[PDB]
């Protein structure tokens, strides 16, 4: 979700860069790449 | 639209490295400390200093991170080519001030 994740919350930054390492942040590394 | 680059393009622009992985800056750093190694002439103006933004922006989101020994190490590694790329830079400014 590029739109929602991308676009809609760390493009601004609001919320936080360590938040998406945290809220989305359990062994999800190919979803990171 | 160059609030379009200076509010998105901006802020995702910083994000692009939220999370971003471990021993890769170490890597790239390293590749930073053959690029920031090669003076600042051959290298050009946003070439060095952007490039002090990537390692600048890349002791970026370590103080968001958690204490292993690759830590301290990229620490070392990092602000110590960081002060050897200021030095450099200050350097090259009284170089050119009194070039007069």
């Amino acid at each position: 979700n590029s739109t929602s994740l991308r676009k809609m919350l760390a493009n601004p930054h609001f919320n936080a860069k360590d938040f998406v390492h945290d809220k989305l942040g359990n062994a999800s590394a190919i979803t990171i790449d | 639209r160059n609030n379009v680059l200076t509010t998105l393009q901006r802020n995702i622009e910083s994000t692009l490295n939220s999370v971003a992985s471990v021993k890769d800056l170490a890597n790239e750093a390293s590749k930073y400390e053959i690029i920031l190694q090669k003076g600042i002439n051959q290298v050009g103006l946003k070439q060095y200093t952007q490039v002090v933004h990537k390692l600048d922006d890349m002791l970026e989101d370590i103080q968001s991170r958690e204490e292993n020994s690759e830590f301290h190490g990229i620490l070392t590694h990092l602000e110590q080519l960081i002060k050897r790329s200021e030095a450099q830079l200050r350097v090259y400014f009284i170089s050119i001030l009194n070039s007069i």
